[PDB]
């Protein structure tokens, strides 16, 4: 009678945090998060915008 | 005497700037806290 807790699958997991893929550089548990996006960098006034590489760890 | 004062003097130069020296050692760390601070709440607001 519950969305069972994703506690189990790592793919389910990321499914829940992610919201079935919804979020891209997040990943929560609580429900009760206020979603936020990244602050704008300091430095993209003085450098430009940067592609951020995702890390390769 | 001359000797004494001329010494002195040199003495009491390298000191000074050896006291220069360590208090600018022992007085960029703010800078460093900020950057770990503002990476921390731009962090905590992407994964919010």
């Amino acid at each position: 009678f519950s969305f069972g807790d994703p506690c189990g699958d790592r793919f389910e997991r990321d499914t829940r945090v992610s919201l079935f893929g919804a979020l891209v550089h997040s990943r929560t548990y609580d429900m009760d998060v206020r979603l936020g996006l990244p602050p704008v960098p300091d430095n993209a006034d003085l450098s430009g915008l940067a592609i951020k590489v995702p890390p390769s760890v | 005497i001359v000797n004494l004062q001329v010494e002195m003097i040199k003495q009491f130069h390298m000191q000074l700037n050896e006291m220069h020296s360590l208090l600018e050692r022992y007085s960029e760390g703010l800078v460093a806290e900020i950057e770990r601070l503002r990476e921390e709440n731009k962090r905590l607001r992407a994964h919010f």
